[PDB]
């Protein structure tokens, strides 16, 4: 019936961490290789994703108890949750009005077609669009949005994690907060938490499809050369 | 390896 | 006293190869990560150099007898001559008027300071500037400029070359052409060929200094992550 | 290795 001085603390850190790592103007975008509308969008989106990974790392490092994990694990979690966290955070820029990520003028408004010119199929882009919409329809409070990201990241069931007990512990602690927060601060949240955990499962397959279509790219040098070192390292197999 | 990730994780 | 039907042929291929691989407008430059004036120029120049390597490869593949070399050698030569060929071809964009490479508007005019913001020292940039000037003062015919590049590339004394006999053969054949061409087509070229071979030696040390300052970068991830896969592969040690 | 250089050399 009332948040605790430690649960308030975690929410405060997470919300700040997100503000510290997510520009709502997308001003850094000019720094990317320009968009071209084969695979004309690959350089830009690769830049976009590489940049995002950095932001996702900055966020993670501020998640409570994350720093205390082994370098090995922090990497295991980041590598496997990378793309998911990116899909989650991109919801702030997605919009139902025109079914696209609107990160700026005509140049930075990303529609499903643009991503096609990055080597991904409309087939596996549909679930993404569908996922963004449902997430958008949840009208998540910043706290829940922020908590969902941190919970997604601290998933214990990722290829590579060692101490999956300390990680499961951290995660379902976060989960408590989300439930607690929703239950006492979000009117009509009766069903929300379940719906939110639904998203995580959605993300897994969304992650899966991507990791496949990415291997294609990563194997064709004419395309892999368009990627950034960070991307290649994060979505690479070399552990 | 992961030279870059290590670096970025302060 | 008169060029031969085979020496004319080689000059024709080389000159075309260069036209095919060197835009005099530098229109592709917009595609690079924008210039910022630490190490603000690194992303742009890295893009610039990565792009150039591709052009240098396109040129090499058209050098007579180059294709017939082993993939192993073509790589051995390209890796070791990469930066030199780039320094040579950049002379077309360098200008004594303002002692810089002028590849476009204010954004693409590269002065020595800009390169400092890419992790290189003014100390080892001086010989480059000095080298460009002397080369510029030679007022090379396109043929000689083009021949010098091909001769530089086909140097037999590079770390990695196997069949250094077939390579030395190709090179001093090219050399003949340069001498022959200069001697019958370039009035006042009495001394030129020697001066041109001087440049090659200059290039070696210019290459050396760079390979050092580059290892620095390549070892600091915060910087190496700013490079492109192609650059990392070409200036890498992994043979 | 040199995946990219190989590729670029047709
Ligand atoms: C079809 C599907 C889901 O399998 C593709 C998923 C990844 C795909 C882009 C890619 C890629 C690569 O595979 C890379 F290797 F990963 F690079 C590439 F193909 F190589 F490029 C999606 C994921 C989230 C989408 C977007 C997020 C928008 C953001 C803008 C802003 O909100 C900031 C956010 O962080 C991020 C818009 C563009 C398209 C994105 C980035
Ligand atoms: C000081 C010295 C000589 O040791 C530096 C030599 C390389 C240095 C740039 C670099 C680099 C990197 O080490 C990379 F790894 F190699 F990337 C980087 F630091 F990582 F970035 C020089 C070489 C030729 C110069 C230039 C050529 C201009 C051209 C424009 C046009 O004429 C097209 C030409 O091909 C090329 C202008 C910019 C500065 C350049 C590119």
């Amino acid at each position: 019936h009332m948040l605790s001085d430690e649960q308030m603390q975690i929410i405060n850190s997470l919300v700040e961490a997100h503000h510290k790592t997510y520009d709502d103007s997308y001003s850094d975008f000019v720094r990317f290789r320009p968009p071209v509308r084969r695979l004309s969008m690959l350089p830009h989106l690769a830049d976009l994703v590489s940049y995002s990974i950095q932001k996702v790392i900055g966020f993670a490092k501020m998640i409570p108890g994350f720093r205390d994990l082994t370098a090995e694990d922090q990497i295991a979690l980041l590598k496997s949750s990378a793309i998911e966290i990116i899909m989650l955070r991109s919801n702030q820029s997605f919009s139902l009005e025109d079914m696209s990520w609107s990160c700026g003028g005509p140049d930075f408004k990303y529609c499903i077609n643009d991503v096609t010119k990055a080597g991904h199929t409309l087939e596996h882009l549909e679930p993404l669009v569908k996922f963004q919409v449902g997430l958008k329809k949840l009208k998540l409070h910043e706290e829940e949005h922020v908590l969902l990201m941190a919970i997604c990241l601290l998933s214990p069931d990722r290829p590579g994690v060692q101490d999956h007990v300390r990680i499961e512990a951290l995660q379902d602690r976060l989960c408590d907060v989300l439930q607690a927060y929703i239950r006492i601060q979000h009117p009509g949240g009766r069903l929300l938490y379940a719906k939110m955990i639904q998203k995580l499962a959605d993300l897994r397959s969304l992650n899966e499809e991507h990791s496949k279509q990415y291997r294609s790219l990563s194997f064709q040098p004419e395309h892999s050369m368009q990627l950034t070192p960070l991307v290649l390292e994060v979505f690479g197999s070399e552990v | 390896r992961h030279k870059i990730l290590h670096r970025l994780l302060q």
